[PDB]
């Protein structure tokens, strides 16, 4: 019947006005008007502008709703876990310009790698869903890469449109834009990594899919989980420096054994990944560019395949890390739970083995170029990326094992592993005692 | 180009300004005690006249600077000074040394002098605020300092036995000066009269400084006798008393300043001063301010550029309303967008 | 003494295969795709002297194309020698190594100590040449053309970056050339001068004039074709000749009618008796007997 809204006073009525104008088209059924408004509240709080305390739905004889608003500047700052020993971020955010709208300004310098990293984030909701929402980003890094000893300056804009399905699987698609300035090479660099010293564009375009059924990302004990990294640079009416197609699928899971709920939960983890390089402009059939390191793959580390160095496991010139074009990746877990101690503590004993595989892509075979040496045909393309894709599964992976102390914050993931190295390749750089390892994304 | 980085665009009884006296000298730059000398040995007193000034009081924004009073034109910098008012290896020999002591003597003095931070707070800059009005010296001996400091690199040498490294770097450019025979008539080298000017100016100010860390003028004093011979004897000849029986404007060399220093014009230079280092629109004000100075010099020289550019003000403008209107905008926010109760009915 | 397995490694990427894999040194120049295959003068002079000196030192050695940002140090012109290893290459030999690399029996005439009469005329090179040729090419509106085409158009093909790339290459030559006092040396702020209103433009041009005219007459003195009479050029000639090159090369134009303003080509034509266009054809005669593509 009639239906008030108290204490909402940032918010326009055309926002909160697509919402419960839907409710009172209802023209003795007690209970589908209960479902609806709380159909109604739940899309309300969907929007992340009011505090969870403030809900209050006072019945009357009808309807009568309370929200307390949050506070629109919020200024933070701390300690985040970007996959990195630390970072000191700082953190301004506006709440709610018009109405659902917000602007994140973060500015975290870090003596560890990042010694700055500027952000401007704006972000609306499109059309009244609280799910899909539009962001216009704006950035400018300087990173320092020390397996592939040099530094790289991002300065460029995205735009992302991200998209919350009714199952829990969220889309995205983002044209980004970049600059990806190469510098700051250190006496110990190969000429590899002095090839490519200097400026880029790399106007892409990459969607993202993911579909975490997983009921602990921290700490998985079932479930599963399956992620799509897609990207498009260059080719058609994008333009930039460089051209390529470059895909990514990660998949997960974990099965519980018996003894009650003894957490148990033997894991799983499978990687792949391809980088295609593309002709420039609106064809298939073209000469095209070898890839960049700024581009290429890079496996080995702590988060990723657990028992070598930062960079390891790929093409090595001297020391430095440069990259692949097509990856392969995967583990196995056993998680067992610790004694004295129920299935509770977010402590577990890991006992893990991972496998990798990070292989270039040449053009042997078809070298009858001579002069203008770089661009390269459909042909010598395809059949490169013929001869990578048998070069993963041409002998026994880059391969480690060890255990480990599994620590499970609801924010990252902290595992501290004794590793040994078991199967390599020459100049590969596997590390054989313990190693710390801190963050989200794990393999 | 943003029309700031360009040539610019052309349509289709003289008075020294200098610096003021210091350390028994008639100047404290060595440009300036080039250009007095220059000016005392050719002209005659009845014929120009000295003006104590400052960067700021001049449009050139380079001290040593003629105003011609018969076209009204202003001329900066010493080479352009003596190629105004003006066998063939002596002129060779002339503009290679003038190069050499412009590019690898200047240097030297400033590690001496400007980047020794026991020199400089002890000896230099005292004698650079007593020339200045009295707020004036909080705002350009820093820039003079910091100009001279950027000319002092590419030595690798600093404030911080590594005392060789100084005496190295101060015998390659002694051994190179010391083969001229600059207080001679004959034998060896034979230069010009101006680069003689130039040698006096930067040698003694070298040699002659009351320094309390005296690591020039002993290497000056024990290895290269000639040099020091040479600085006493031209001093005792062009400069006696000191630099006082100089022609200075209004009677002094201190009363020669109060012309162009007035409560309205010495407010301006120190404001001026202060706006080129807000942080943002500092940059654009200084660029903007030193084009406009360019434009009026040129009017003077002869020439007769195109003016109308102001994107550098409207730049800087921009940027400084851009952050102040964000920051408003966000800060104090707007309005409120609705109110506390909003009753939706059921209609008919 | 785990590693249980060890393979022969990976190979490298394909673009590292064709661009570092040579079998004579490689010395990284300003140089474009078309002169580095044949192995023409660089278009930066501060390159071509190194160039040069490689060349009158016999060395066989390759040029390719690169920017600053790979060099060792700062600043361009260095050597990386040939692998040995197909994933293992030396150290890489900066400019103030290139002539102890080289050794090529005796080249103690490259590697000398001048006279100090000869550093007073080398200050004129390094000084009152350079800061000409600062102004007239990055700062002249003339030369913005053949500016964008040496240097910022290899950078990319976007055209806000190659804008940012011009804009920051233009603020570091105006800030060098305000800090040499011929016409420059200002004092307006804090910071450094890094624009074209704080030079004085005509100071710059009569020191180059009169640089130009002491250079020939010295060379006049000389009497056995290089410079204060060797047999051989030294690194004098070298230095000399990477800014009279490119002066005959990029700055010779016919714009000199209705400016005034004799440009930096026809000023090095011009000076004294003709004593430097002349040794400038007698040193490509010698350091590129080959080639007969020059005047322009």
């Amino acid at each position: 019947s009639t239906l008030e809204v108290h204490g909402a006073t940032n918010t326009r009525r055309s926002l909160l006005d697509q919402i419960f104008k839907p409710v009172l088209e209802d023209t003795t059924t007690l209970g589908q008007v209960l479902d609806r408004v709380g159909a109604a509240t739940k899309k309300l709080a969907r929007f992340d502008i009011f505090k969870e305390e403030g809900f209050g739905v006072f019945l009357s004889e009808d309807i009568s709703i309370r929200v307390k608003e949050k506070s629109r500047l919020v200024f933070s700052a701390g300690t985040d876990f970007g996959n990195a020993e630390g970072s000191a971020y700082t953190n301004a955010v506006v709440r709610n310009i018009f109405g659902g709208a917000e602007t994140l300004t973060v500015n975290a310098s870090t003596g560890t790698r990042t010694r700055s990293a500027y952000n401007a984030t704006f972000s609306t909701p499109i059309n009244g869903n609280p799910d899909l929402r539009l962001s216009v980003e704006a950035l400018r890094s300087a990173t320092q890469k020390p397996w592939a000893s040099h530094e790289e300056h991002l300065t460029g804009a995205n735009l992302r449109l991200a998209w919350l399905t009714e199952k829990g699987d969220t889309h995205a698609l983002a044209y980004s834009s970049v600059w990806r300035q190469l510098t700051g090479l250190a006496p110990t660099a190969s000429p590899t990594v002095r090839a490519d010293a200097g400026d880029s564009l790399k106007s892409s375009l990459t969607h993202t899919f993911t579909r975490d059924r997983r009921d602990n990302p921290m700490l998985p004990q079932s479930g599963y989980l399956f992620r799509s990294v897609s990207e498009l640079a260059g080719w058609g009416p994008l333009n930039g420096d460089v051209s390529f197609a470059k895909t990514e699928v990660e998949a997960s899971g974990a099965l519980p054994v018996a003894i009650g709920k003894s957490g148990v939960s033997v894991g799983g983890g499978l990687r792949l990944g391809v980088l295609y390089p593309l002709p420039l402009g609106y064809s298939l059939t073209g000469a095209a560019q070898p890839s960049r390191i700024n581009d290429r793959f890079q496996l080995g580390g702590p988060n990723d395949v657990r028992g070598f160095k930062i960079g390891g496991l790929g093409p090595h010139d001297g020391v430095d890390a440069v990259g692949g074009d097509v990856f392969a990746a995967g583990s196995v877990n056993a998680l067992l739970p610790l004694p004295r101690t129920g299935p509770d503590s977010p402590l577990r004993l890991q006992l893990y083995a991972n496998a990798g595989r990070l292989v270039a892509l040449n053009s042997k075979g078809t070298d009858k170029e001579g002069k203008e040496g770089l661009a390269m045909d459909s042909a010598a393309v395809f059949k490169g990326v013929k001869s990578a894709v048998g070069k993963l599964t041409n002998g026994i992976p880059s391969l480690a094992a060890g255990v480990g102390l599994v620590y499970a914050h609801p924010v990252a993931r902290f595992e501290l592993n004794f590793s040994l190295p078991l199967v390599l390749r020459r100049g590969e750089e596997g590390r054989k005692g313990l190693q710390v390892g801190v963050g989200i994304s794990f393999l | 180009m943003s029309s700031a980085w360009s040539h610019p665009q052309f349509e289709k009884a003289v008075q020294l300004h200098v610096w003021g006296p210091a350390f028994g000298l008639p100047s404290i730059d060595a440009e300036c005690l080039a250009a007095i000398a220059y000016l005392a040995q050719t002209l005659g007193s009845a014929d120009y006249q000295l003006i104590q000034s400052s960067p700021s009081a001049v449009p050139t924004q380079h001290l040593p600077t003629l105003y011609d009073s018969r076209t009204s034109t202003w001329i900066g910098g010493f080479t352009s000074i003596t190629a105004h008012l003006h066998a063939a290896s002596a002129t060779a020999d002339g503009t290679a040394y003038t190069a050499f002591l412009s590019a690898h003597a200047a240097p030297l003095l400033a590690l001496s002098l400007y980047v020794s931070s026991a020199n400089y707070g002890a000896a230099t800059r005292p004698a650079y605020s007593a020339v200045l009005p009295l707020p004036l010296p909080w705002t350009e001996p820093p820039a003079v300092r910091a100009a001279m400091a950027r000319r002092a690199a590419h030595l690798g040498l600093s404030s911080l036995k590594s005392r060789i490294r100084l005496e190295e770097a101060a015998r390659e450019v002694l051994d190179v000066l010391a083969e001229v025979d600059w207080a001679a008539g004959g034998g060896g080298r034979q230069v010009a009269a101006e680069v003689r000017c130039l040698a006096f100016g930067y040698l003694a100010l070298m040699l002659l400084p009351d320094v309390p860390r005296p690591w020039l003028r002993e290497i000056m004093e024990g290895r290269y006798p000639a040099l020091c011979t040479f600085v006493r004897d031209f001093r005792a000849r062009v400069f006696p008393q000191g630099g006082k029986l100089l022609p200075w404007a209004d009677g002094g060399a201190q009363a020669s300043a109060s012309a162009s220093a007035s409560a309205s014009a010495v407010a301006l230079r120190f404001v001026r001063a202060v706006m080129a280092e807000v942080p943002l629109v500092g940059e654009w004000w200084s660029r903007w301010w030193t084009a406009r100075k360019k434009r009026e010099v040129l009017a003077s020289k002869g020439a007769k550029p195109a003016p109308s550019n102001d994107l550098l003000l409207l730049l800087g403008a921009g940027l400084g309303l851009t952050v102040v209107g964000a920051g408003v905008f966000f800060y104090r926010g707007l309005p409120p967008f609705g109110e506390a109760v909003q009753v939706w009915r059921k209609p008919v | 003494y785990f590693p249980l397995r060890i393979y022969e490694p990976n190979e490298l990427p394909e673009r590292s295969q064709q661009l570092t894999s040579g079998d004579l040194p490689t010395l990284y120049v300003f140089s474009t795709d078309s002169d580095a295959r044949l192995g023409l003068p660089s278009f930066n002079p501060g390159c071509l002297k190194w160039q040069t000196l490689l060349r009158l030192a016999n060395l066989d050695f390759r040029i390719l194309p690169s920017t600053n940002h790979s060099s060792p140090t700062g600043s361009l012109p260095f050597l990386l020698p040939p692998r040995t290893s197909p994933t293992a290459s030396p150290a890489p030999i900066p400019a103030s190594g290139l002539l102890s690399f080289a050794r090529d029996l005796d080249l103690g005439h490259l590697d000398a100590d001048l006279p100090p009469r000869a550093q007073a005329y080398l200050a004129l090179i390094t000084h009152s040449l350079r800061n000409a040729w600062l102004c007239a090419l990055y700062l002249d509106p003339t030369h913005d053309a053949l500016l964008r085409r040496l240097y910022v158009d290899p950078a990319s093909s976007s055209r806000a970056v190659r804008a940012a790339l011009l804009h920051q290459l233009r603020r570091a030559a105006a800030e060098q050339v305000a800090t040499a006092s011929s016409g420059g040396g200002k004092i307006v702020s804090l910071a450094p001068v890094d624009s074209a209103d704080g030079i004085d433009e005509e100071a710059v041009y009569r020191s180059a004039r009169d640089a130009l005219d002491a250079l020939a007459s010295l060379l006049r003195e000389s009497e056995t074709a290089w410079f204060f009479g060797t047999e051989r050029p030294g690194s004098f000639d070298a230095a000399l000749f990477s800014y009279t090159h490119l002066m005959v090369e990029y700055m010779s134009e016919e714009t000199e009618s209705a400016k005034g303003r004799v440009s930096l080509g026809r000023m090095v034509k011009e000076a004294g008796n003709g004593e430097l266009a002349e040794h400038r054809e007698r040193m490509l005669g010698v350091a590129w007997p080959e080639w007969d593509g020059y005047r322009r």
